[PDB]
């Protein structure tokens, strides 16, 4: 989520993604510890068979035919964590999470009250707004020639200054924010 | 004067003031939930004294008391129908209605729109109560229209969840493809017996045609979520676990049920749709229970368990016995209420937790929970002099015992018996096995909100189906003599059940791991109806909306014919009129002949 | 702030023509490809893959989570009808033939079975129940000045 | 009826007059007294009319739509005085100039005791809007649009001028009383049938028919607040009352011409309902649900029956009111946002609640939820159809289905969901924006109570 | 060996069974890093405008008002009379019309020849 995307999905990465989705959908076909724990180790040891193969060819005829084997048994209804894109409460608290610029449009008797809030608020904007210019400069100073080649930002240099395009990722509402 | 018109009027009415004090103070407050609480309460033990005096003398009443709009020979007015039907179904509703907000109170402690939650329970449960006593088919219009816009509002309860309103969105369509027959039967109603007022419905109609019940079927079907437009129903958990017990499971969904039962004296007449009323509450039985024996969703399992039990309802119907119909829908309240409320309780306890795959031993981790799971599986099976028993072993005795469809009593049976086999599934896969939730164990049932909730609906499981078979009058003939082996035949079929789901879930253990078969998948999908009936006519539907409804007939070709056919012909016209060099050569050839034609023509 | 060669035009013939319409809609030459010129107006709009959103990778960080798309990404035409909320293309555990065929077995032999069983109906080894006063003549319909034939039920 | 007429001429000479920064102010006051004033006609006879003099009488068919005409004024203001904010004195004068010279046209059509001097109302009533639409419109094809919505108009209602003369000719009155006292059947002859159609497409085009209803979602989109408002609640029905007004004489020859209209509008229904499917803008969505609503109410009238009227009259009422609010609640949404697209501000029920329970109720009222009066009139229409023939119930339960499925994805797509995170300049919503929203829903559940008083004349 | 998943238009084929992407090559490699190097200018694009302090109104969406204009404003311009196009626009928009005429006209013979026979039972009927 957080970590940028590369280019393209590696050989390793691929089959550590397979083994992945097989022992999670094979727990699901195994509904019971004992049983999921000898299964797995079954996979493991039928996984770890083909570890040391070197021919390139061969190993992309590996993986495949496999992964044809796990669509064959997928288990059409796997378990999915109740926050996961899947899941019974993926999106439940997203009618809760309000931006922070709305507390700008409060009305003076409602900001009357926590007023300890709004001076940390204050200071908060005062740094973001001090921090913009210099970050736009790194970016600026920092990014190649002929634009971004892949979307990770640079961290800051400086003593003084911040991550380049920190405001929004450090502000964000919560994750149950009521 | 005869009080039973003023209680049953007040109780409807004292239903309604904690939503004009919506606006008041109390609305802000953390009490309003008690407010609507103790309402609730208040208005059940006030509509209790109308069924005494019912079951004392069999009184019943007609309220007309505002006249609406007169059109001609028409006449409106809000009436409203006090018979046994109304004064039976309003206290089993609002007993339940009262469980659920009780139960509602710990399960949304930590909902900042808890208030809100509670105006919408009760505005669902006064729309439904309009429906129940309406007297003319404008009312139970309206209660119709109600609970379904409630349902709606409820299921989309996160509204920053797409699912939710997908769901809910679901749920509209398939409710106005009922509305399509309940407004067809309201049209036939007035245009032939010049009224929708029921007692001149039932009047003027001595041998009903087709078209009427055929309406009256599809909005059933519609509004109970029969097989053709099931999946609204399974869909619909995507709301609050209260609003699943409530609206989903034991309340709304058995309008469409209570509809036909309302218009008996027409269904007994005709035989067709009487057949078809059966044969598709068979169907829908048979192919919800065979979709439930195979999920891992707790609360899709109920869901299930809920619309199959719609099925026998219409097979009752069907079958020429509503009143029996009638008292399945006063015993499922009951006990599918408090089944789906121990499943709320459950998940809570474990965190949010809706699989059946995260969850091993609570057989002794939660005992109350386990104790009324049990006592509700049992009931929902049939066990002899339970709740359940005297509702589903008259069911299967009025099935077998009378002139029918072959087929339709054999998925009878196999419903029954996977109705058994799902209540083992259950229970097995949620309390039997070893524990498998995560090790942070936050199991807690000490609460006195949740167990009295759960113990009010635990004595009506236990005791109600008792009493009120023995309180209410004798409405049909009883099949007082029976062959020996059918009259056993409910419960060797449940045994049965129960004994070899029982025994192929105990193959789980086994270490032996084995591809499913196609069997398997077919029914763990919902027999693919889902899939292919939510991509296939959605997509040619819409695609179509933009490409010829939109695109080329409405931007394109409407557009070439009037205004730009116009557009072009104009230009051409004013183009070669004005397109001239000045040379007074050709202006005066021109006239020549003009002149000459003048001269040649117009004389 | 939009000028006018950042809108859509006709169909592109050339290669030029086309390599100015891919860089317009932030995308490769390669990758760009227009609908088929015919009388419909596409004019020059990427004919992107007919997949949904709702298979777009959920653990991106999107601009729009909830649409899932990127700001300055070109938009499918048929964008409105994969939503999330509408027609999704989510590839299935089974063929969609397969579920097809078993979905139509399945209703077919359900109405065939059903036809079968009204051809062949169920009941009891008993005669038609008998009622007392002329079938229940007076007060099933009524009409008392007719004088129905009287029928007499038989004792056994 | 001058009681009402005078006071709205006099509003004229008070806006001119008034302080450079009272203008507002005077004329909503002085249009809620005139829309009080106006409330008085609705206390109707089961006899023939209220005829107040030679040249103006009213009936239970003019009574509500002069009572909504006057009423939509101060709500027109409200809603135009924000986006003016930044206008000089003498212009927005001559906006409210514009707006106070169409409610008193309107006002005058809808008595009309004649037939030309109804026609002449009827075409006057196009001046003002299409300078409020050409001249206060933001887009540049708003002038495209102003073509259109007049060429149309005409192209139809040319022809009806000349019918009405030579009606006048052989029948020797145009007054609707000596009309209908004197009517007579119409022999089935090609000139009876050419005479039908120039009596009957001139108010067809404005309603408008399927066909004929390309100029409606650009005169929309174009227009400005006040103009979608006027347009979308009271000139759309301009064409139903003179249809209503005009279908007495066209008997016997309506049974056999209403064929063609009736097949048109039975299935435009369907097609503008499914084209709101696929919308990807708010006020062009509104504009395709009014021509679904519009063609309904050609069905309605092209029934004839006195349950066909009653329905038709309760649609109309109902279908002005809730247009009104769904516009309104789009430059809502616009004059914060400025895109007028429905996917690009979404989640606003978490900013705006309050404007989300204004957009659930206008949803639910457009939706023909019961007891509501667009259900009322919708059930007669559907009734008197199925009396009609007993086919027709398929497509009208396909048009509630679709239109229920449009209204609440115009809900779902711009209340629920995800806040659009670039978006930062969404404001609390103003008293006068709910205060317009209130004004527009209140009526239509007070009316609810007493449905006789929009049932019309056959009640 | 197992049995074939076959993709269709509703069901498409999954990702992880696609022939092409096991077929990596260099030029893939590059057309893949380019398409990379595009999505990630177009977002340092879109933060750099949205992370702005002084920045307080909606980022414009070329994208967006492209796909409006082409969906709405674009169609006829391009628009060229086809036999696809001419056939298409006169069956739906000429065909239900005249299906529709023909039923109800049937219907409606019907109905009036059973009242000229008067064996249509129309008693009770007052309301139409
Ligand atoms: C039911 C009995 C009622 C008796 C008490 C009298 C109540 C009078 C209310 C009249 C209508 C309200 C005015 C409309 C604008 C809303 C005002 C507002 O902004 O709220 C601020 C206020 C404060 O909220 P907040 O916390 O500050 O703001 C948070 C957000 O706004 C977040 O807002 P929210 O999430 O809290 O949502 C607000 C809420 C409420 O807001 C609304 O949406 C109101 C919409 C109601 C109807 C929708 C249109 C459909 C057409 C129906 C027309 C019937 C009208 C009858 C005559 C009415 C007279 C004016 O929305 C709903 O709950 C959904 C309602 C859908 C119900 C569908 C069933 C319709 C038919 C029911 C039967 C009616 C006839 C019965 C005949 C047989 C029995 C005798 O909230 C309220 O006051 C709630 C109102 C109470 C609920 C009313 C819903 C049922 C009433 C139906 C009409 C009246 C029936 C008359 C007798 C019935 C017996
Ligand atoms: C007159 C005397 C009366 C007495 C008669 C005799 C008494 C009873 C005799 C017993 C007869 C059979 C009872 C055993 C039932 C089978 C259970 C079983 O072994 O399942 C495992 C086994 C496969 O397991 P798996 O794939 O490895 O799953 C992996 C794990 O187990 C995954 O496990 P999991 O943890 O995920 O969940 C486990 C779950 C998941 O298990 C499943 O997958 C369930 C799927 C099969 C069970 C459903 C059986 C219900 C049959 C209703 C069908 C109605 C007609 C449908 C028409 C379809 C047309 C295509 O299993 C269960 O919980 C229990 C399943 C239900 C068994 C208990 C109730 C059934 C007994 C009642 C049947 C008749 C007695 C009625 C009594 C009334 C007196 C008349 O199922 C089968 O092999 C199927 C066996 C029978 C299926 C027949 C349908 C085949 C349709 C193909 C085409 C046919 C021609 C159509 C032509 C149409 C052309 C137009
Ligand atoms: C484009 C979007 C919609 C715009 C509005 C469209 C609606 C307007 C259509 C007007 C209705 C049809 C016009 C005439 C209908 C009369 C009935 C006729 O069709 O039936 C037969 C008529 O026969 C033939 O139809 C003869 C006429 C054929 C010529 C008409 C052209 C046909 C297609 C043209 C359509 C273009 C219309 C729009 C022009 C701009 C019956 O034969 P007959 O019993 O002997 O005649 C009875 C009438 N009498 C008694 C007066 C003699
Ligand atoms: C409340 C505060 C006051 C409490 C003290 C007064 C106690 C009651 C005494 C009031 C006097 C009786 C009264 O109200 O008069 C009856 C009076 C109408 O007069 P009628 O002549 O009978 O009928 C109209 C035709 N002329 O009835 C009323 O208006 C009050 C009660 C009516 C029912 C309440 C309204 C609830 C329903 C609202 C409308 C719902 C939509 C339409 C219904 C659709 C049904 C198909
Ligand atoms: C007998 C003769 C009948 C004459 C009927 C006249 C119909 C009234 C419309 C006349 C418009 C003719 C002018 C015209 O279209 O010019 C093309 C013009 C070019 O634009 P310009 O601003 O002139 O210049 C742009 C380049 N700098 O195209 C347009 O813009 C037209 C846009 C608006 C069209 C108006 C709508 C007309 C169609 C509505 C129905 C009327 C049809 C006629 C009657 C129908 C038969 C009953
Ligand atoms: C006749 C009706 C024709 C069908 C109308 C099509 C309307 C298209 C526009 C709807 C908008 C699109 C939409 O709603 O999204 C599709 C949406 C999402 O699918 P999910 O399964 O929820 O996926 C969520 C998991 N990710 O699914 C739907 O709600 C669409 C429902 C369409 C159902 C159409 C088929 C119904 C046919 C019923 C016939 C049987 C009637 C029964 C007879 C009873 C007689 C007694
Ligand atoms: C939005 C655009 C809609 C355009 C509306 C056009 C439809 C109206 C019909 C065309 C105009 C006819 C106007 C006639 C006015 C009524 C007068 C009348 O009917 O009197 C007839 C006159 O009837 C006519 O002359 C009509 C002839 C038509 C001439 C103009 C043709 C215009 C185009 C016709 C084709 C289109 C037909 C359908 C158009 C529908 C609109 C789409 C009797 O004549 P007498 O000589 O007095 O009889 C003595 C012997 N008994």
């Amino acid at each position: 989520a957080f970590s940028a995307p590369a280019a393209y999905l590696t050989h390793q990465q691929k089959v550590l993604r397979l083994y992945k989705r097989a022992l999670r959908h094979l727990e699901s076909w195994c509904v019971h510890r004992d049983k999921y724990r000898y299964f797995a180790c079954l996979m493991r040891a039928r996984f770890d068979e083909h570890k040391n193969e070197k021919d390139m060819v061969k190993a992309t005829q590996l993986l495949r035919q496999a992964e044809e084997e796990f669509w064959y048994g997928q288990h059409p209804q796997p378990y999915i964590f109740p926050e996961s894109p899947g899941g019974t409460s993926y999106e439940r608290y997203e009618c809760y999470k309000v931006p922070e610029w709305c507390l700008d449009d409060w009305h003076p008797s409602e900001k009357a009250m926590y007023p300890d809030y709004f001076a940390k608020r204050e200071q908060w904007k005062r740094l973001r707004r001090e921090s913009w210019e210099r970050e736009v400069k790194q970016l600026q100073e920092e990014t190649p020639p002929g634009g971004p080649r892949t979307e990770a930002l640079p961290p800051a240099r400086k003593e003084g200054d911040l991550p380049p395009l920190w405001w929004h990722i450090v502000t964000r509402p919560r994750e149950r924010p009521m | 004067m005869n009080p039973f018109a003023s209680l049953t009027l007040t109780t409807l009415t004292i239903l309604t003031i904690p939503i004009m004090m919506s606006n008041s103070n109390i609305y802000k407050t953390n009490l309003y939930p008690n407010y609507v609480k103790t309402t609730v309460s208040y208005a059940f033990t006030l509509s209790l004294v109308p069924l005494l005096m019912f079951m004392h003398t069999g009184q019943e009443m007609i309220i007309s008391n505002w006249h609406w709009m007169t059109l001609q020979t028409v006449e409106l007015s809000l009436s409203f129908k006090m018979d046994y039907f109304s004064v039976m179904f309003i206290p089993v509703a609002l007993f339940v209605t009262w469980s659920i907000m009780e139960f509602s109170m710990w399960y949304m402690h930590s909902d900042p729109f808890i208030n809100r939650f509670f105006k919408y329970l009760l505005l669902f449960l006064i729309t439904m109560m309009i429906l129940v006593t309406a007297n003319n088919l404008f009312q139970l219009f309206i209660g119709w229209e109600g609970v379904g816009i409630m349902s709606f509002l409820l299921i989309g309860w996160w509204h920053g969840r797409t699912d939710a309103n997908t769901a809910a969105l679901q749920a509209i369509l398939y409710n106005r493809i009922g509305d399509i027959g309940f407004v067809l039967s309201m049209a036939w109603f007035l245009t032939h017996s010049n009224a929708w007022d029921l007692q001149q419905i039932f009047m003027l109609n001595n041998e009903c045609p087709n078209m009427p019940l055929i309406g009256l079927l599809l909005a059933a079907a519609g509004k109970s979520a029969q097989f053709g437009l099931h999946p609204w129903l399974p869909s619909a958990m995507e709301g609050p676990t209260p609003v699943s017990a409530l609206l989903h499971s034991s309340t709304m969904v058995v309008a469409g049920v209570f509809l036909l039962i309302r218009f008996y004296p027409l269904m007994e007449t005709n035989k067709l749709v009487q057949t078809m009323t059966l044969c598709l509450g068979a169907i829908t039985t048979l192919f919800t229970a065979l979709c439930a024996i195979t999920q891992n969703d707790i609360k899709k399992i109920v869901a299930f368990s809920t619309s199959s039990q719609l099925g026998l309802m219409m097979v009752t119907i069907g079958i020429n016995q509503p009143h029996l119909a009638f008292l399945h829908i006063c015993m499922h309240a009951f006990f599918k209420a408090m089944l789906f409320m121990c499943s709320g309780s459950i998940i809570h306890s474990l965190n949010d937790e809706q699989d059946i795959r995260k969850m091993g031993g609570l057989y002794k981790a939660m005992p109350f929970t386990t104790t009324a799971l049990i006592i509700g599986s049992l009931a929902l099976t049939g066990m002899p002099y339970l709740t359940g028993f005297y509702s589903k072993d008259l069911i299967i005795e009025a099935v077998n015992m009378s002139y029918t469809n072959a087929w339709a009593l054999l998925m009878t049976l196999i419903a029954t018996s996977l109705t058994a086999a799902y209540s083992t599934r259950i229970i097995f896969f949620a309390f039997l096995g070893k524990p498998r939730f995560p090790p942070l164990v936050l199991i807690n049932e000490n609460n006195p909100l949740l167990i009295n909730s759960i113990k009010r609906l635990l004595i009506g499981s236990i005791f109600a189906g008792f009493i009120i078979s023995n309180n209410i009058p004798p409405m049909t003939v009883p099949n007082t003599t029976m062959p020996l082996y059918m009259k056993m035949t409910a419960l060797i079929v449940t045994i049965m059940g129960f004994m070899l789901a029982l025994e192929l879930n105990n193959t789980t253990y086994y270490l032996k791991f084995k591809y499913p078969s196609q069997t398997y998948k077919f029914s763990n999908m919902l027999g693919y109806y889902p899939s292919i009936m939510h991509r296939l006519p959605t997509y040619h539907n819409l695609s179509m909306s933009q490409k010829s409804a939109s695109s080329l007939l409405d931007l394109i070709w409407l557009e070439t014919i009037l205004p730009k056919t116009t557009s072009f012909i104009q230009m051409k016209m004013s183009i070669m009129v004005s397109n001239q060099k000045g040379l007074i050569k050709l202006y005066f050839l021109s006239f020549l002949i003009t002149i000459m034609i003048s001269m040649t023509l117009f004389n | 702030h939009v000028t006018k060669d950042m809108f859509p035009g006709p169909y592109p013939k050339t290669p030029e023509e086309r390599a100015a319409a891919a860089k317009k809609y932030n995308m490769r030459v390669e990758d760009y490809e227009p609908y088929p010129d015919d009388g419909m107006g596409y004019g020059d709009y990427p004919k992107l893959p007919d997949r949904s959103q709702q298979e777009r990778d959920p653990w991106y960080d999107w601009d729009h989570p909830d649409l899932r798309l990127n700001w300055g990404e070109p938009i499918h035409w048929d964008l409105d009808m994969y939503i999330r909320n509408r027609v999704d293309t989510s590839p299935t555990p089974v063929s969609w033939n397969t579920m097809c065929k078993h979905l139509f077995g399945f209703v077919a032999f359900m109405l065939f079975m059903f036809w079968v069983g009204e051809i062949y109906p169920s009941y009891q080894p008993v005669g038609p129940k008998q009622y007392p006063y002329n079938d229940l003549y007076l007060e099933r319909g009524g009409d008392p000045t007719k004088e129905p034939e009287p029928v007499v039920h038989y004792e056994i | 009826m001058l009681k009402i007429i005078i006071p709205t001429t006099m509003l004229l000479p008070m806006t001119w007059m008034s302080k450079h920064n009272m203008i507002w102010i005077n004329a909503t006051v002085h249009s809620l007294l005139i829309s009080l004033i106006s409330l008085s006609l609705l206390n109707q006879l089961g006899e023939n009319s209220l005829n107040f003099s030679l040249t103006f009488f009213s009936d239970s068919l003019s009574a509500p739509l002069l009572v909504l005409t006057t009423w939509l004024l101060p709500l027109m203001l409200m809603a135009s005085q924000s986006h003016l904010s930044k206008e000089t004195t003498t212009r927005k004068k001559l906006y409210i100039t514009m707006l106070i010279l169409l409610q008193l046209f309107l006002i005058m059509t809808f008595t009309a005791t004649e037939l030309i001097l109804f026609y002449i109302l009827f075409e006057a009533t196009l001046v003002p809007t299409l300078i409020i639409i050409t001249r206060w419109g933001n887009q540049t094809e708003r002038l495209n649009a102003g073509l259109y919505f007049l060429f149309y108009t005409l192209a139809g209602s040319l022809p009806l001028l000349v019918a009405l003369v030579y009606i006048q000719n052989t029948t020797g009155s145009l007054n609707f009383l000596i009309i209908h006292y004197w009517s007579h059947p119409l022999s089935n002859s090609w000139s009876n049938i050419f005479m039908w159609l120039a009596c009957i497409m001139a108010f067809m085009v404005k309603m408008p028919l399927y066909g004929l209803h390309l100029w409606l979602p650009k005169a929309h989109v174009e227009a400005p607040i006040a103009g979608s408002m006027v347009l979308a609640a009271v000139l759309l029905k301009l064409g139903g009352y003179g249809m209503m007004r005009i279908t007495t004489i066209l008997n016997p020859l309506t049974n056999y011409m209403a064929y063609p209209f009736l097949m048109l509008s039975m299935w435009g229904m369907i097609m503008t309902s499914s084209i709101c499917l696929r919308q990807t803008d708010l006020k062009s969505l509104i504009a395709y649900s009014s021509v679904s609503h519009m063609a309904l109410v050609i069905v309605a009238i092209m029934i004839q029956t006195p349950w066909s009227f009653m329905g038709a009259t309760a649609l109309m009422i109902a279908h002005g009111l809730t247009s009104s609010m769904l516009f309104c609640l789009a430059n809502t949404n616009y004059e914060r946002v400025h895109s007028r697209t429905m996917i690009l501000a979404r989640g606003l029920q978490t900013l705006l609640p309050l404007m989300a329970t204004w957009w659930l109720v206008a949803s639910l009222t457009n939706l023909a939820l019961p007891p509501s009066i667009n259900l009322i009139g919708e059930l007669f229409i559907i009734t008197a159809s199925f009396s009609w023939s007993n086919i027709t119930i398929i497509l009208m339960g396909m048009n509630m289905m679709i239109t229920a499925l449009y209204s609440l994805y115009m809900l779902i797509t711009t209340q629920r969901g995800k806040y659009t995170h670039h978006i930062n300049n969404i404001k609390p919503s103003f008293t006068r924006e709910n205060a317009l929203m209130a004004l527009h829903i209140l009526p239509l559940l007070l009316l609810t109570l007493n449905p006789k008083m929009i049932l019309g004349p056959l009640y | 060996s197992f049995p074939k998943y076959k993709p269709s238009r509703l069901a498409t084929l999954p990702a992880t069974l696609d022939p092409a992407e096991y077929d990596i090559s260099p030029e893939t490699r590059k057309a893949q890093a380019e398409r990379l190097a595009i999505r990630s200018r177009l977002k340092r694009e879109y933060l750099l405008q949205y992370n702005d302090p002084n920045r307080l109104g909606v980022i414009e969406d070329p994208a967006l008002i492209r796909w409006t204009y082409a969906r709405s404003a674009n169609i006829y311009p391009n628009f060229r009379p086809t036999p696809k196009t001419s056939l298409l626009g006169a069956l739906f928009g000429i065909g239900p019309l005249f299906f529709w005429y023909y039923v109800f006209k049937t219907d409606r013979d019907k109905k009036e020849k059973l009242i000229q026979e008067g064996k249509l039972d129309q008693t009770f009927n007052i309301s139409y």
